[PDB]
DNA sequence: GTGTAATCTACTGACATCAGAGTTCTTAGA
């Protein structure tokens, strides 16, 4: 530890102590081997730069160190010395146009006014007091800005190529001393160069001993690191991936290190190289194969977990079933499957491994965390550690498994329960005990400084919250800066924490301020910004989403109490904030979390027209996206039964006070009818005949009045079509508007066309005297705008307006010639070739415009469509 | 469905 | 004048004395009020003329702060502290009007006199410390008048940095008092700052060093209500502020305040497209993580006695780089997750996917470490992708310089290893793929801010540029990679000082392409000498503004070659005058705030003066370089290419028609024989007739697309009709020059024969357009 | 001003002591 000491003078003496050829060997192999003994985890953030500083400084004595790298100048040229300013300056800071011989020294005299002499010391004392302050202020500026140059430079007409070996190796060390990710590159390259070299000198009998020795050390490094510093954890694993024997590294140690250090790809290639090299005999090597799966599942690569768990190895197909359900985001079904895997008490073909039992334990802990089942997750994360009824949380430190796997979810789930009002003193006493031990303190305040800063803030220790959150920002920057630039998923999954830390930090500011807390005025301003500062609803996963929102919720309740002596403000934010978590859960396809949120807000939403209409709209949106995959028959239950009743509301006809909600409801109930009818088009003969009981009358009131078994779908489609058409009239009474409404008609109409072309329905043909005319005008009205779905769909027109010829009139006569001509270049070769068909009357005006505006665009394919 | 567990002993 | 000399409690007692005499005068009514104004004016002159080096302005600011702030002295005042603030701020406008600030003999000049100019610089750094955010209605009467009168001074004198400093204080003080809210003199000061903001947002695209930092500090300080007027004008100022700030901390501090204010108040759907290239500049502030015994300590050691309280009570400037680092993490989170994804290079794309391949197919730079037992090998080409990023973007200064001297020693290694000939061609030259990737880094890092970096790499790039012209190597693709690196350097769309350097680099590359190489190959063997000119022409004719800009910046340097050597290649610039003057056909239409290209037409002054020294050979026979804009090749070509400038007068492009006209009126006595504009014009007006002069004083530009047709514009509306309003403007400015220079008989000019513009169009403009246009059509900010 | 003396004035434990208050007895006593 004296080898990281704060004073550069003591930091140098201990370096110079270990560098001595009796403390630490002089030959390069035994030096490289011995440096593995110069570690304990309290040094880890510095280690790579020290190991490299001990190897390259062995060259400080080498016969080549003062030789030139190249023997001759580039040509005949001449060179000089030089100097660099290097003192006080960055360029952008000054304005443009500006004693036996000497014993005479004992000749002296002294004041006799003690008063005048005291005035001299007062005048000196005030000048000194200013001089002290200004020189401290200058030493502040110059402390940040001081530098040193490690090589000397020449000057001349040409580059001074003949530099000494010294002049590259000194700066190469001086950078590696100073940036960790260069210290990773350098130790790796230099180490792998040393082990390539020993084959020049030493036998198989030595190389057995050496590679067993290095492997024996690297097991220790991965099993004893506590801070998992990403450049160090990755370095050992780059190195051990290059060579046989080293490649045998302890896989549960490797996987824990990579999972915690957030650096999965390098850990994967090691286990991958093992799984081929150690097996070019018990087939499965399950400890390597299942730990490789555990690494891939962390990076979210579910679609390759099929290729691990094919039943030829790891033969417990319950794992394959469980993985399939979470690959579809049925975390509730996946949580059931792992639960029964752990409960199944005897096995044909014999029991699963400790490796798989632990995999099911970790994967199921994670399922309850993608769900929001905090009481189940808190129970589960505490149940496996101790044999008491109230399990002793203090046992968690007993072996590195629990501290790796259980501790992260345990502290999260205790903390989540506190914030939603369950008053248990268990976590606060557990952390108070843990903070007695120096290693346990160093685990907590390094990995959990979010949870800890919330915990002390639940206690009103705003001072300890100020400490742990600031230390959360500093430990974020270290890890983020250290993740190497190519790891886009790793760096992206670090950024997700930066919003959470900033919600805490803003609130700790706000609660401290006397002028802010007194009255409502800046609280409205805070409430405004939080109402539109979300994470990425398309990309950021739900476990960072409910982090932001269960925190926002706590802060609003805490300010509410602090400013007791604004429910009409607070409820509006708390409800609209929670509504955004629902639609993002839907767009993330995570349904059971969305159900669980929906059912909670119903009894709040019932109180008001805007909250009720939004609750109905958000519940019915969620039913469509749910039903979309739900097989043959469960569709008509999951989208007719309740959803169709839910949009007809007497209270939702509140004089259509704003038209956007009417436009939105006018989509929802009609895409509802399409699904109900399209189910019966997938099979007519069974859905009604099997779903025989509760729905049939409300199904009749939801369709045509007739008991004719065929006409029900045409009745359903007729009331769908008019509702879809009503949505257009609301849409034209305001790019979120008409193009989305128009394209849903176009889709439904043209889907009825595809189905229609496969049979003969005359009375559908009769309303279809409108259908494709209402396709073409409204569908194409999109193409003046961005509208790329409709531009992708335009190849249909020219053949429907042949096989149903008459309605071609509705295309050319009005506004095909309104479409910006640059839209129609997309596949112009096809339309400009059709010029012999009568339908070329449609092509005419747009390819006239493209011939006028853009002859270069049409010419080349045109010369051969002109031919023949 | 309720979430249940039991203890485990790490064989090392 | 003596306040600085006292001890600290006695410097309070002095303020108390000088504060009480001012009250005592004001009680006498107005006969002494003008005397109050004279004392603070007089005292201020004596402090701002107190000397300074790089008893001082900092020794006085405590007095003036107490004086201009201390509200308690009346009871233990507000109407005094108000009045005296008004007298103080008045004296600033009196003193600046007393200064001349003349600039005659961007480093190529000196101010009038040092005993004047230094008084401005002191007044600046003084008034900066004492004016800001007094609020309290004390500044409200002054905002419009103070800004307007100081803006005039800056428009008189660009390249005087202090006016941007005093105006940055003015506009930040205004922002905090809620002055521009709701858009009276207020909507005059609004339009004043709107057009001044647009105007300097052009001007700074030519500025540099500490001038650039001062006008950046002005630009980013403008209020959100103005900034939303075409945000894309201001975006490259904030990108540039972050670029500077990581080697000059207070500019990073400004940049974060600007991004904070824009983030919270500008409309979300307006702002969204720009985060995509604001955010990626922040990586530097979090790119590296940078890896006592004072008197109170010893005092508190002996015991917690009374003495400790004295030290602690006595114990009780720039933002630290530690404060900026936490501020940028906090501010980055403050955009929310929807936005802050944009810190990583792009959203998920080919763009980062293209980065997974190593910079070379096989390992160059195999380097044997000097051990005593052995010689293990490192391949150094794995270190470059990270060391290059450190050398530019490391915010910790000690990391930065050490990463430079590694890259310096590593590019020395590079040149040497290539020159041993590890392989001699027969494909991609060894390390060409490194050179193509490291040369653009070497430019960006010569004109880095950090002066220790600049003193290392400016000489090194010129040193490389010498070596890469040579008897073998002038033909090498090493030099093709080098040339195309530098001629992408001059283009850069987000840096003003890189382009200047790359121009000066092209200057030197051209010099040694004459001086060092044997010309026997040089006529046609290389890909350098003419290949510079033919490459430049494309960049000028390009529709992208920065390509247009780049091509000019190259010539703005290389003028000194035609002042030196090129007696035959004189013709190539005779080609280039048309090619470049026609690039100004592209200038007028758009891009105005980014496009400083119109001022870069003053490069053509050299392409005039080369004639004015050499004209006698510009009518020598049989020199027939093919030009642009002239179908037939010719031998006395060199006369009628002055008739081409006359033909190129009345085009709609407003700058090009000006440039053509003065250049023509000079070129005319620069023909042989008849040598006065009137006396040479005498022949064309006597023989061609006024119908030809009509076809060449209304009809001009890209041949004649019917420029004499006056009635259709009246009758035929579309925004494109403004290009004809400019054609009319040219169809005035022609007649504006001929009769005023006394070159034509005036009643010949205002002709009977179809002169329809002055006959119909001017009349209609006055009768029916010029006052007629609340909202109107000939049949938003665009109209306004 | 800043720092190191030298040295006065406090506080406490402990011991004597006046006063002041609680307690039993004589004479003068309805």
């Amino acid at each position: 530890q004296g080898l990281i000491d704060e004073n550069p003078g003591l930091q140098l003496i201990i370096r110079n102590f270990w560098s001595h050829e009796t403390r630490l060997p002089s030959n390069t192999l035994d030096r490289l081997l011995a440096l593995n003994s110069l570690y304990s985890p309290k040094i880890e953030v510095h280690f790579l730069s020290l190991a490299t500083n001990f190897l390259l400084e062995m060259t400080s004595m080498s016969p080549d160190y003062p030789n030139p790298m190249f023997e001759h100048p580039l040509s005949e040229c001449e060179f000089q010395e030089y100097t660099i300013d290097s003192d006080w300056r960055f360029r952008s800071t000054v304005l443009t146009p500006m004693g036996r011989t000497d014993l005479l020294r004992l000749r002296r005299r002294f004041m006799r006014d003690q008063e005048k002499l005291s005035l001299m010391y007062a005048r000196k004392g005030v000048a000194e007091q200013k001089r002290e302050k200004e020189i401290k202020s200058e030493l502040k500026m110059k402390q940040d800005a001081q530098v040193v140059l490690y090589r000397s430079y020449r000057h001349g007409d040409l580059p001074d190529i003949q530099i000494k070996h010294s002049s590259l190796i000194t700066p190469l060390q001086a950078v590696a001393q100073r940036d960790p990710i260069i210290a990773k590159q350098l130790f790796s390259s230099l180490f792998s160069g040393i082990l390539k070299e020993m084959d020049k000198f030493k036998t198989l009998s030595e190389k057995n001993n050496i590679t067993q020795k290095l492997l024996q050390d690297f097991n220790r490094f991965l099993n004893t690191t506590f801070s998992f510093f990403p450049p160090f954890v990755s370095c050992i694993q780059d190195i051990s991936c290059q060579h046989a024997a080293l490649l045998s590294l302890d896989p549960a140690a490797v996987s824990a290190g990579c999972l915690a250090s957030l650096q999965q790809p390098v850990g994967i290639r090691l286990l991958e190289e093992a799984l081929l090299r150690l097996l070019p005999r018990l087939p499965p090597d399950v400890l390597r194969w299942v730990e490789l799966a555990k690494l891939y599942r962390s990076i979210g690569e579910y679609d390759v977990l099929r290729g691990i768990f094919t039943s030829e190895i790891g033969t417990k197909q319950i794992t394959q079933s469980a993985l399939l359900a979470e690959a579809r985001s049925d975390y509730s079904e996946a949580a059931k499957q792992y639960d029964e895997a752990l409960n199944k008490q005897d096995w044909v073909d014999g029991e699963p491994t400790e490796a798989e039992k632990d995999f099911w334990e970790l994967a199921s802990l994670d399922c309850y965390n993608h769900l929001a089942e905090w009481k189940s997750l808190e129970y589960c994360s505490t149940a496996s550690i101790d044999s008491e009824n109230p399990p002793d949380l203090n046992k968690i430190w007993s072996e590195p498994f629990y501290q790796e796997t259980y501790l992260p979810y345990m502290i999260r789930s205790k903390l989540k329960l506190l914030l939603q009002g369950e008053a248990d003193q268990s976590l606060l006493t557990f952390i108070d005990k843990a903070m007695h031990g120096e290693l346990q303190k160093a685990i907590l305040e390094l990995h959990y400084s979010q949870e800890l800063s919330l915990l002390y803030l639940l206690q009103d220790d705003v001072d300890r919250a100020k400490y742990y959150i600031q230390n959360g920002i500093q430990s974020f920057m270290q890890n983020y800066s250290s993740i190497d630039v190519l790891l886009h998923q790793s760096r992206l999954t670090k950024l997700q924490s930066v919003q959470a830390l900033t919600e805490i930090q803003e609130f700790i500011s706000f609660i401290s301020k006397q002028g802010n807390l007194s009255s409502q005025v800046p609280l409205k301003r805070l409430l405004n910004t939080w109402t539109n500062r979300y994470p990425d609803a398309k990309m950021d996963p739900m476990n960072i989403w409910d982090d932001i929102i269960t925190n926002r919720c706590f802060f609003l309740s805490k300010i509410e109490e602090k400013l007791t002596p604004i429910s009409s403000l607070i409820r509006s934010c708390k409800f609209s904030m929670k509504m955004k978590m629902i639609d993002s859960a839907r767009k993330q396809n995570n349904f059971s979390l969305a159900m669980k949120l929906l059912k909670e807000l119903h009894k709040e939403s019932k109180t008001r027209d805007d909250w009720l209409v939004s609750w109905v709209q958000s519940y019915c949106r969620l039913s469509h996206c749910r039903s979309r995959s739900q097989g043959c028959s469960e569709q008509v239950l999951t989208v007719l039964k309740t959803v169709s009743l839910l949009d007809e509301n007497n209270v939702s006809s509140y004089l259509s006070k704003n038209i956007l909600a009417f436009r939105d409801q006018n989509i929802l109930l009609g895409t509802t009818y399409r699904i109900i009818a399209n189910a019966l088009s997938s099979e007519p003969a069974c859905l009604a005949e099997i779903e025989e009981d509760k729905a049939r009358r409300i199904l009749e009131l939801s369709g045509s009045s007739s008991e004719d078994s065929e006409k029900v779908i045409a009745g359903l489609y007729q009331r769908a079509f008019q509702h879809l058409s009503e949505a257009v009239q609301a849409a034209e009474e305001e790019a979120a508007g008409v193009i989305d409404a128009y394209m849903t008609l176009a889709d439904f109409c043209d889907q009825q066309l595809r189905k229609e072309e496969e049979n003969a329905s005359v009375i559908d043909s009769a309303e279809l005297q409108a259908y494709p005319a209402l396709v073409v005008e409204k569908m194409l009205k999109a193409l003046k705008l961005n509208s790329n779905e409709a531009r992708l769909k335009f190849p249909r027109l020219l053949q429907i307006i042949e096989r149903y010829p008459e309605e071609t009139l509705s295309l050319m006569t009005k506004e095909i010639s309104s479409v910006p001509c640059w839209q129609f270049i997309s596949w112009i070769s096809h339309m400009v070739a059709l010029l012999d068909k009568d339908q070329a009357v449609a092509v005419q005006h747009s390819v006239e415009e493209i011939t006028d505006n853009y002859p270069q665009a049409i010419v080349y394919p045109f010369i051969i469509s002109s031919e023949s | 469905a309720p979430s249940r567990k039991r203890r485990q002993r790490m064989q090392r | 004048d003596s306040f600085p000399q006292y001890s600290p409690k006695m410097q309070l007692v002095c303020c108390r004395a000088i504060v009480k005499v001012f009250l005592a005068l004001a009680a006498k009514g107005p006969v002494l009020r003008n005397c109050i104004s004279t004392v603070v004016h007089q005292g201020l002159i004596r402090i701002c003329s107190k000397p300074v080096v790089l008893p001082t302005y900092k020794d006085y600011v405590d007095l003036f702060r107490h004086l201009l702030s201390s509200d308690q002295m009346m009871d233990s005042s507000e109407s005094l502290n108000h009045l005296l603030y008004d007298e103080f701020v008045k004296s600033v406008l009196k003193i600046v009007e007393k200064l001349d600030l003349t600039l005659e003999i961007a480093a190529n000049l000196h101010p009038a006199k040092p005993k004047d100019f230094s008084a401005f610089i002191n007044l600046v750094e003084f008034c900066r410390e004492i004016l800001p955010e007094k609020q309290a209605e004390f500044f409200e009467p002054w905002v419009y008048s103070f800004s307007y009168e100081l803006i005039l001074q800056s428009t008189r004198l660009p390249l005087i940095s202090g006016f941007y400093k005093l105006l940055s204080i003015t506009v930040r003080n205004a922002k905090k008092i809620k002055y521009f809210e709701g858009v009276p003199e207020k909507y005059s000061c609004f339009a004043l700052f709107v057009k001044f903001g647009k105007e300097v947002a052009v001007k700074m695209k030519q500025y540099k060093d500490e001038l650039l930092a001062s006008c950046l500090t002005f630009l980013l300080s403008l209020p959100h209500n103005i900034i939303e007027l075409d945000v894309r004008a201001y975006v490259p100022a904030l990108q540039m502020a972050f670029k500077l700030g990581l080697s000059y901390t207070p500019l990073a501090e400004v940049g974060l305040n600007a991004l904070e204010e824009w983030s919270i108040y500008i409309d979300r759907h307006v702002m969204q497209p720009y985060y995509k290239d604001i955010l990626p500049c922040l990586d530097g502030y979090l790119k590296t993580s940078a890896l006592e015994v004072s008197a109170l300590s010893r005092a508190a050691q002996k015991g917690f006695n009374k003495v400790v309280l004295k030290h602690l009570k006595k114990t009780k400037e720039a933002i630290s780089l530690e404060e900026i680092r936490i501020r940028v993490v906090q501010m980055l989170g403050s955009l929310g997750g929807q936005i802050n994804k944009n810190l990583l290079t792009v959203t998920s794309s080919d763009e980062m996917m293209k980065s997974y391949v190593a910079w070379d197919r096989e390992k160059r730079l195999s380097f044997a470490v000097p051990f005593r037992e052995m010689k293990p090998v490192i391949f150094l080409d794995v270190f470059l992708p990270r060391v290059t990023e450190l050398a530019l973007t490391a915010s910790d200064r000690q990391t930065k310089v050490a990463a430079c001297e590694l890259l310096h020693s590593m590019v020395m290694f590079m040149l040497g290893k290539a020159t041993q000939m590890p392989e001699g061609g027969q494909g991609a030259p060894p390390m060409y793929q490194l050179y193509k990737r490291t040369f653009p880094v070497l430019l960006r890092l010569a004109c880095d801010v950090d002066q220790v970096t600049r003193q290392l790499y400016e000489p090194l790039v010129m040193q490389l540029i010498h070596w890469f012209t040579n008897n073998k190597k002038f033909e090498s693709q090493d030099t093709v990679a080098l040339l195309e690196a530098i001629l992408d350097g001059i283009v850069d769309p987000v840096d003003s000082t890189l382009r200047d350097f790359c121009g000066r680099c092209i200057r030197e590359f051209l010099k040694w392409s004459i001086k060092q190489i044997t010309p026997q190959q040089q006529e046609k063997s290389p890909v350098n000498t003419k290949s510079l000119f033919k490459r430049l022409y494309s960049l000028a004719l390009h529709p992208n503004a920065f390509k247009r800009l780049g091509a000019s910046l190259a010539f703005n340097n290389i003028y000194r070659e035609f002042r030196e050597e090129e007696s035959l290649v004189e013709q190539f610039v005779f080609e280039a005058l048309v090619i470049y003057m026609e690039s100004l056909a592209l200038a007028h239409a758009d891009e105005k705030s980014l496009g400083t290209i119109q001022q870069c037409c003053d490069a053509i002054d050299h392409l005039c003066r080369i004639i004015e020294k050499k004209h006698v050979s510009l009518n020598k026979a049989k020199k027939r370089r093919l030009p642009r804009g002239f179908p037939p090749s010719a031998s006395l070509c060199l006369l009628d290419l002055v008739k081409w400038l006359l033909a190129h007068c009345g085009r709609p492009q407003t700058e090009c028609r000006h440039k053509s006209i003065e250049l023509f009126y000079k070129f005319v006595p620069l023909l042989p024989g008849n040598r006065s504009p009137n006396l040479w014009l005498k022949d064309v007006l006597k023989e061609e007739g006024v119908s030809f002069l009509i076809n060449t004083f209304e009809g001009g530009g890209c041949g004649q697309p019917s420029g004499i047709l006056a009635q259709p514009t009246l009758l035929y509306s579309l925004q494109a009709t403004l290009c004809w309003l400019d054609l009319l403007l040219a169809a005035l400015e022609c007649y504006n020059t001929f009769i005023g220079e006394r070159t034509v008989g005036a009643l010949q000019v205002l002709g009977t024969e179809a002169q329809s513009s002055l006959l119909k169009a001017v009349a209609f403009f006055l009768e029916s357009i010029a006052m007629h246009d609340i909202i109107a059509a000939e049949k938003s900010p665009q109209e306004g």
